[PDB]
C-alpha cells in the first residue's frame, strides 16, 4: 500500500515565518494529493487538492508545489491562526493514505520551567492513594525529561505525564508528573525526588522532600 | 506432461480488492422452455416434425441460476492500477451433473457500469472462465478456494477470441499478492487492452500470462484450444461429465442464431469432478474507457423428462419440462403441446412427518469370548430377547475376513430393531470359506 | 442396500402396475355393460312409461 | 411409489405406463357422462302437470 | 410409519402393543405405558386441473372433501411435482379460481361437478 | 455550506455492535459520498470506507470487509457506520467526512468532516458516582508564597465528568488532568490548584465534582 | 477387487482380458509388487457409524488421493480428515499387496459404446450409396 510519511513530525516557526513541509510517497502519485489543516477541536480543513490548487476560501499564504512524489505545502507568512497539524492524503490509489502530521509552535519566550512538588494530603492518606505531583510551570521547548527517585530508587511504570495547548501569552505550557503509590509503598520511603532536565533549564533540578 | 511454455518471472502478484457489494445486482433471466432456453441437442440422432419425450440433463424450468459478472479495475487517469473482483474464487461451487451457461444476453443495449454507476456504456459480451477440481481446500490463510490435484481450467483468451482448456497442477507462488505469498487478497486474471488487445494482434497468451502470474502449473496433462469468431450474438455453453471424459457443448457453431447447443470437444478427465468456481476476471484498461460486460448466467443440470418440438430444420424451438406443474403434467402426458379441455385428475399432494415418536437391556457376549470356541459342528448359539446391544462395540476387538450379509445390509444390521437376534459362533479355518455358504456342496 | 433395493423396488412396481393395468380393463368391459344397459332403460322409459 | 423419491426414479423408465393408464380412464369416465346426459335428455321434454 | 395417534375405547387382549385389521395398517397400542392410542394411516389431498383450453385459464379444483385443511402453496403438503401449482367455499372442496357468480347456465360446458359447470371466461359454479 | 453533525460518545462491551449516525444538512446529500475515517490514539487517521446515497452502494477498507456496516438515509439525509466484535484497537474517535467530487468513490478529497464520535469498549462497566479524595494542602506542601490543594477525583464509570472550584469562584491556577484507565478500568483524574498560603486560613476551599449520569453534586474539603 | 479398486458398467458391451507377455516385449517395465485396495471406508464424528464406500463404475476410487502409486505393504492404513465442507469425519483406506509373478500379467477392460454420433471406430479394410435403389447398407455405426 502507499505509505506516505511527513519527513518534518514537528517545527517550530514565529509569525511572519516562510514554512514550507515536505511529504514522502512510497510510489508515483502523478498529481493526486491533498493538504489538510487540522485544529485539534474541529472539522479539519481542506487547504490543498492535487498537491497544487488553492481549496477555495484559503488564504493564499498557502501554497501547493511537488509532483511526482516530492511534494512541499508552503505557507509565505505564518500567523496567530495559522498554527495547526498539517496532514498529506493521496487521492491515487483506493484508500486515502495519510501522512503522519506536523505540529507548528513559536520561539515565543525560551522558558525553563518552575518547578513545584506537592505530596499527598492527610485525606489523601485516609483514601489509601497517594500521590505526589511535580509540576513544571510555564517551559517552553517540547522537550523535557521528568524522572522520579524515591529513595534513590528509579520509579517507573506508575507516574503520568500531562500538559496542556499553547498558552497563546508565553508559547509555554504546565507539566504534571503524576506519580501515584499505595500506602504499603509510600509509607516506607521517606524521600521523593523528581529529577526534572530541560534544554531551557540551565541543570536538571531536584523537588526532593522527605514524608511526614 | 505437455510444455506450456516458460514460468512467470514476477515476483508480486498484482493487487486485487473484492467490493461484493458492488457486484449484487438483481438482473433475472430465469430459464424458460417455452422458447427452449439452455438444451443440449441429443448427441448421435436428429428429428424432423416430429414432438417426442425425451430424457437427459437439463435445468429446470422458472430457474434463476446464479449470475456473474466482469469489470474493469482500478483505474487513474491514464493509469491502471489493482484489479477489481467478487467473491467468486472464495467461493465453491458443486458439479453435481454439469452446467449450462447464458452468454451476452444483456448485449446490444446501454447500462450503467457496476464499478461506475454514473459512468453508463453499451453493454457488451465477455466470456466466463472456470476452474474445476476433485479436491478443494483453503490456502495457508483459511482463504477457501485451493484446487489441490490435477484441475481443468477454461480460460477465454485474446479479447474473447480463442479458449483455452488444459489439466494441470496448481502450484501457488509466494510473492507479495501471490496466493502462497503475503498480503494476497485473491487470485484473477486480466488483459489490458491498450497492448494485448490491440488491432489485428491479439495476445493470445495475455490471459494465460495472468493466470501464471499467480500459479506455477505442473505436470500438464494436455492443452486444447479453440477458434472463437467476434460477435455480439447471445450464445449457450455446457459442460458435462460421463466416463468417456468431460464434454464441452455450445451453440456457437452449429445453431448460432437458436441458441440449441451441440457437443464440440471431449477431454481426456477421468477423476471424478466434484467441485468449480468462476476465475474473477478484470480489465486492466483507463477509467475514460470503461465499457460494460455482459452478465453470465449458470443454471446446473438436472436427470428431467422434457417434451421437445423439432422443426423440419430439426431445431428445437420449444420445450416442455414434465415436472413443472400439472398443466405441465398434462402435455408430457398426452404428448403434445395442445391438450382438450377438460377436468383431468393430477398427482395428489401428502402431509409431512414430525416428531418420531418411540417407545420401547445390556444383551450381553460374555461366553464369546471365555472358552475355546467349539467346533463348526459343535457350534454354540446365543440367543438374544429382552435386551438392547451394539455390534460395532463388539466387531471392533476383532480382526473380520469376510462380512456379508443376505437380505439385510452391513449398515442396518447394526441399526435396525427386531424381535431376537441369534448369534452362533465356532472355530473356522479361513481355508474352507468357499463351503461356509448357504448356496454350496461342500460338507 | 442400495444395489438389491433397486430390484426389490423394481418387483414392487411391477406387480402393482399390473395390478392396475388389470384394474383399467375391467373397468371398461363393465362400463361398456353399463352403455347397453342404459339403452334399455332409455327404451323402457319410452315404451314403458 | 407410494410417495418416495427412489422409486419415482425408478418408475421414471415406465412413465409412460401411468400415462396410458390415467388417460383410458379418464376417457372411460368422459363416456359414462355422456351416457348420463343422453339418457336424461330422453326424459326431458315431457310436460309435467304441476 | 406415518401416521395420526389418537385415544380409543378399550378392545382387545391388551397382552400386544399392536392391533390390526387384518392388513399392514394397524391400530397401534400405547405410545405410553398405562394409556391407548389408536392409529390412522397417514390423510392424503388429492388435486386436479380444469384446462378451459379456449380461454387457456387453469382452475385448480382440490379433492371432494379438501376445503379445511388445504391452502394455498401450503408448506405442509409436498406434492411430488416440483410444489409447483397449477378460494370459492366447499360445493366440493376448495378451488383456486374464486367466483360465486351462477346467474344462469345452460347444459353444454365442462360439467366438472353436480351443480357447477365452470363456463369459460373462471366464473365457477353454475 | 454542508454540516456534519456526529452523535454522542459511545461506550459498549467488547464484542457488542456499536452505531454511530452522522447528518448532512445543506448541499446535495445523494450525489455526494460520504467516508468514515478512525482516528486511534497514536495510530494516525485510518479510512474505513464510503457510500454514495443515490446509487446505495457502499465502498468498505479490505480489514474491516465482513465487520463493517455503512448505510444512508434519502429522508433524513443521514450517513450511519456499525461495527460489530468491538475490540481494545478499536477504541477510537470516528468522523465522517464527505467527499467534493459529486461522485467517484475511488478519488475521494474531504472537503468537510464531522465534529467526531468517541468508542471506549467496557467490561460489564455500571455507571456509577465519582468520588472526592482531594489533596489537602500543608506546610511541607506549601514551597514558597504559595502550595497548590486539589481535588483530584475517582472511580465514575462514564466518561464524562466536571470539577469546579469553590462553586466555580475559584478559577487561578486550576489545572486539570485527563482521566487515564488503571489495570481495573477505573476512571481517575486529578485538578490541583495553585493558592497562596495566605488564602489557606482566611478561605477554605472546596470543590464540586459533577458527573451528568450518576448526577452526582459533590462538595468535599480540599 | 470390484467393490473398491474397479468396477464396469452392467449396461454396456465390455471385454475383460488377462493377458501376459513372456519375455518378448521387454519395453513393458515391472512394478514393485501387485497393489490393490481391499478396504476405503468412511467414519463420521460420533466414532460409532461407519460407512464402507464402494467405487463407482468406470471411475477412480474415492481413496485414490490418500493411497500412493503402489502399496507399501499388506495390511497397510491410510488416514486423512475431510473438510468441513465436505462434511468432516474420517478417510480410512486399506491396502493389499500380492508377490509378483516371473512374467507381467496385465490387465485390461474394452467398453465399446453404440452410443454417441461422432465419427466411428471400424476394422480396416462401386457398390455405394450412388445405387441407392439397391438394398442393404452399411453406416458409421447403423447396420
Amino acid at each position: 500500500d502507499i505509505v506516505m510519511t511527513q519527513t518534518p513530525s514537528s517545527l517550530s516557526a514565529s509569525v511572519g515565518d516562510r514554512v514550507t513541509i515536505t511529504c514522502r510517497a512510497s510510489e508515483d502519485i502523478t498529481s493526486y494529493l491533498n493538504w489538510y489543516q487540522l485544529k485539534p477541536g474541529k472539522a479539519p480543513m481542506f487547504l490543498i487538492y492535487a498537491a497544487s490548487s488553492l481549496q477555495s476560501g484559503v488564504p493564499s499564504r498557502f501554497s501547493g508545489s511537488g509532483s511526482g512524489t516530492d511534494f512541499t505545502l508552503t505557507i509565505s507568512s505564518l500567523q496567530p491562526e495559522d498554527f495547526a497539524t498539517y496532514y498529506c492524503q493521496q487521492s491515487y490509489s483506493t484508500p486515502p493514505t495519510f501522512g503522519g502530521g506536523t505540529k507548528v509552535e513559536i520561539k515565543r519566550t525560551v522558558a525553563a520551567p518552575s518547578v513545584f512538588i506537592f505530596p499527598p494530603s492527610d485525606e489523601q492518606l485516609k483514601s489509601g492513594t497517594a500521590s505526589v505531583v511535580c509540576l513544571l510551570n510555564n517551559f517552553y521547548p517540547r522537550e523535557a525529561k521528568v524522572q522520579w527517585k524515591v529513595d534513590n530508587a528509579l520509579q517507573s511504570g506508575n507516574s503520568q505525564e500531562s500538559v496542556t495547548e499553547q498558552d497563546s501569552k508565553d508559547s509555554t505550557y504546565s507539566l504534571s508528573s503524576t506519580l501515584t503509590l499505595s500506602k504499603a509503598d509510600y509509607e516506607k520511603h521517606k524521600v521523593y525526588a523528581c529529577e526534572v532536565t530541560h534544554q531551557g533549564l540551565s541543570s536538571p533540578v531536584t523537588k526532593s522532600f522527605n514524608r511526614g | 506432461y505437455v510444455d506450456v511454455g516458460p514460468d512467470s518471472v514476477k515476483s508480486a502478484c498484482i493487487e486485487v480488492d473484492i467490493q461484493q457489494t458492488f457486484f449484487d445486482k438483481t438482473w433475472p433471466r430465469p430459464i424458460d422452455v417455452s422458447k427452449a432456453d439452455g438444451i443440449i441437442y441429443p448427441q448421435g440422432r436428429t428429428y424432423s416434425n416430429i414432438t417426442i419425450t425425451y430424457q437427459g440433463l437439463f435445468p429446470y424450468q422458472g430457474d434463476h441460476g446464479d449470475m456473474y459478472v466482469y469489470s474493469a479495475g482500478h483505474a487513474t487517469g491514464t493509469t491502471p492500477q489493482k484489479l477489481f473482483v467478487a467473491n467468486y474464487s472464495q467461493d465453491v461451487k458443486q458439479f453435481a451433473n454439469g452446467f449450462v451457461v447464458r452468454i451476452g444476453a444483456a448485449a446490444n443495449s446501454t447500462g450503467t457500469v457496476i464499478i461506475s454507476p454514473s459512468t453508463s456504456a453499451t453493454i457488451r459480451k465477455i466470456y466466463p472462465a472456470f476452474m474445476l477440481g476433485s479436491s478443494v481446500g483453503n490456502f495457508s490463510d483459511g482463504k477457501m478456494g485451493r484446487f489441490f490435484n490435477h484441475t481443468l481450467v477454461l480460460l477465454p483468451d485474446g479479447c474473447g477470441t480463442l479458449l483455452r482448456a488444459f489439466y494441470c497442477i496448481l502450484e501457488p507462488r509466494s510473492g507479495n499478492h501471490c496466493p502462497a505469498g503475503n498480503s494476497y487478497t485473491s487470485f484473477a486474471t486480466y488483459h489490458t487492452p491498450a497492448t494485448d488487445c490491440s488491432d489485428g494482434n491479439y495476445n493470445r497468451n495475455a490471459s494465460l500470462n495472468s493466470f501464471k502470474e499467480y500459479f506455477n502449473l505442473r505436470n500438464c496433462t494436455f492443452m486444447y484450444t479453440y477458434n472463437i469468431t467476434e460477435d455480439e450474438i447471445l450464445e449457450w455453453f455446457g459442460i458435462t461429465q460421463t466416463a468417456q471424459g468431460v464434454h464441452l457443448f455450445s451453440s456457437r457453431y452449429v445453431d448460432l442464431y437458436g441458441g440449441n447447443m451441440f457437443q464440440f470437444a471431449t477431454l481426456p478427465v477421468y477423476d471424478t469432478i466434484k467441485y468449480y468456481s468462476i476465475i474473477p476476471h478484470s480489465i486492466r484498461s483507463i477509467q475514460s474507457d470503461r465499457k460494460a460486460w455482459a452478465a453470465f448466467y449458470v443454471y446446473k443440470l438436472q436427470p428431467l423428462t422434457f417434451l421437445l418440438d423439432f422443426s423440419v430444420d430439426g431445431y428445437i424451438r420449444r420445450a416442455i419440462d414434465c415436472g413443472f406443474n400439472d398443466l405441465s403434467q398434462l402435455h408430457c402426458s398426452y404428448e403434445s403441446f395442445d391438450v382438450e379441455s377438460g377436468v383431468y385428475s393430477v398427482s395428489s399432494f401428502e402431509a409431512k412427518p414430525s416428531g418420531s415418536v418411540v417407545e420401547q437391556v445390556e444383551c450381553d457376549f460374555s461366553p464369546l469370548l471365555s472358552g475355546t470356541p467349539p467346533q463348526v459342528y459343535n457350534f454354540k448359539r446365543l440367543v438374544f430377547t429382552n435386551c438392547n446391544y451394539n455390534l460395532t462395540k463388539l466387531l471392533s476387538l476383532f480382526s473380520v475376513n469376510d462380512f456379508t450379509c443376505s437380505q439385510i445390509s452391513p449398515a442396518a444390521i447394526a441399526s435396525n430393531c427386531y424381535s431376537s437376534l441369534i448369534l452362533d459362533y465356532f472355530s473356522y479355518p479361513l481355508s474352507m470359506k468357499s463351503d461356509l455358504s448357504v448356496s454350496s456342496a461342500g460338507p | 442396500d442400495v444395489l438389491e433395493q433397486d430390484a426389490q423396488i423394481d418387483r414392487l412396481i411391477n406387480g402393482r402396475l399390473t395390478t392396475l393395468n388389470a384394474f383399467v380393463a375391467q373397468q371398461l368391459v363393465r362400463s361398456e355393460s353399463a352403455a347397453l344397459s342404459a339403452q334399455l332403460a332409455k327404451d323402457k322409459v319410452n315404451e314403458c312409461v | 411409489c407410494n410417495g418416495f423419491q427412489k422409486c419415482e426414479q425408478l418408475l421414471r423408465e415406465y412413465g409412460q405406463f401411468c400415462s396410458k393408464i390415467n388417460q383410458a380412464l379418464h376417457g372411460a369416465n368422459l363416456r359414462q357422462d355422456d351416457s348420463v346426459r343422453n339418457l336424461f335428455a330422453s326424459v326431458k321434454s315431457s310436460q309435467s302437470s304441476p | 410409519g406415518r401416521g395420526v395417534f389418537q385415544n380409543c375405547t378399550a378392545v382387545g387382549v391388551r397382552q400386544q402393543r399392536f392391533v390390526y385389521d387384518a392388513y399392514q395398517n394397524l391400530v397401534g397400542y400405547y405410545s405410553d405405558d398405562g394409556n391407548y392410542y389408536c392409529l390412522r394411516a397417514c390423510v392424503s389431498v388429492p388435486v386436479s386441473v380444469i384446462y378451459d383450453k379456449e380461454t387457456k385459464t387453469h382452475a385448480t379444483l382440490f379433492g371432494s372433501v379438501a376445503c379445511e385443511h388445504i391452502s394455498s402453496t401450503m408448506s405442509q403438503y409436498s406434492r411430488s411435482t416440483r410444489s409447483m401449482l397449477k378460494p370459492v367455499g366447499c360445493v366440493l372442496g376448495l378451488v383456486n379460481s374464486s367466483l360465486f357468480v351462477e346467474d344462469c347456465k345452460l347444459p353444454l360446458g365442462q360439467s366438472l361437478c353436480a351443480l357447477p359447470d365452470t363456463p369459460s371466461t373462471m366464473r365457477l359454479a353454475s | 455550506q454542508v454540516q456534519l453533525v456526529q452523535s454522542g460518545a459511545e461506550v459498549k462491551k467488547p464484542g457488542s455492535s456499536v452505531k454511530v449516525s452522522c447528518k448532512a444538512s445543506g448541499g446535495t446529500f445523494s450525489i455526494y459520498a460520504i467516508s468514515w475515517v478512525r482516528q486511534a490514539p497514536g495510530q494516525g487517521l485510518e479510512w474505513m470506507g464510503g457510500i454514495i446515497p443515490i446509487f446505495g452502494t457502499a465502498n468498505y477498507a479490505q480489514q474491516f470487509q465482513g465487520r463493517v456496516t455503512i448505510t444512508a438515509d434519502e429522508s433524513t439525509t443521514t450517513a450511519y457506520m456499525e461495527l460489530s466484535r468491538l475490540t481494545s484497537e478499536d477504541t477510537a474517535v470516528y468522523y465522517c467526512a464527505r467527499q467534493m467530487t459529486a461522485y467517484d468513490y475511488w478519488n475521494p478529497s474531504f472537503d468537510y468532516w464531522g465534529q467526531g464520535t468517541l468508542v471506549t469498549v467496557s467490561s460489564a462497566w455500571s455507571t456509577k458516582g465519582p468520588s472526592v479524595f482531594p489533596l489537602a494542602p500543608s506546610s511541607k506542601s506549601t514551597s514558597g508564597g504559595t502550595a497548590a490543594l486539589g481535588c483530584l477525583v475517582k472511580d465514575y464509570f462514564p466518561e464524562p465528568v466536571t470539577v469546579s472550584w469553590n462553586s466555580g469562584a475559584l478559577t487561578s491556577g486550576v489545572h486539570t488532568f485527563p482521566a487515564v484507565l488503571q489495570s481495573s478500568g477505573l476512571y481517575s483524574l486529578s485538578s490541583v490548584v495553585t493558592v497562596p498560603s495566605s488564602s489557606l486560613g482566611t478561605q477554605t476551599y472546596i470543590c464540586n465534582v459533577n458527573h451528568k449520569p450518576s448526577n452526582t453534586k459533590v462538595d468535599k474539603r480540599v | 477387487i470390484s467393490q473398491f479398486n474397479y468396477k464396469q458398467s452392467f449396461s454396456n458391451p465390455t471385454c475383460l482380458i488377462l493377458a501376459t507377455v513372456p519375455h518378448n516385449l521387454t519395453t513393458i517395465t515391472k512394478p514393485l509388487k501387485y497393489s490393490y485396495i481391499n478396504k476405503c471406508s468412511r467414519l463420521l464424528s460420533d466414532d460409532r457409524t461407519e460407512v464402507p464406500q464402494l467405487v463407482n463404475a468406470n471411475q477412480y476410487s474415492p481413496c485414490v488421493s490418500i493411497v500412493p502409486s503402489t502399496v507399501w505393504e499388506d495390511g497397510d492404513y491410510y488416514r486423512k480428515q475431510l473438510s468441513p465442507l465436505e462434511g468432516g469425519g474420517w478417510l480410512v483406506a486399506s491396502g493389499s499387496t500380492v508377490a509378483m509373478t516371473e512374467q507381467l500379467q496385465m490387465g485390461f477392460g474394452i467398453t465399446v459404446q453404440y452410443g454417441t454420433d461422432t465419427n466411428s471406430v471400424c476394422p480396416k479394410l462401386k457398390i455405394a450409396s450412388q445405387l441407392g435403389n439397391c438394398v442393404e447398407y452399411s453406416l458409421y455405426g447403423v447396420s
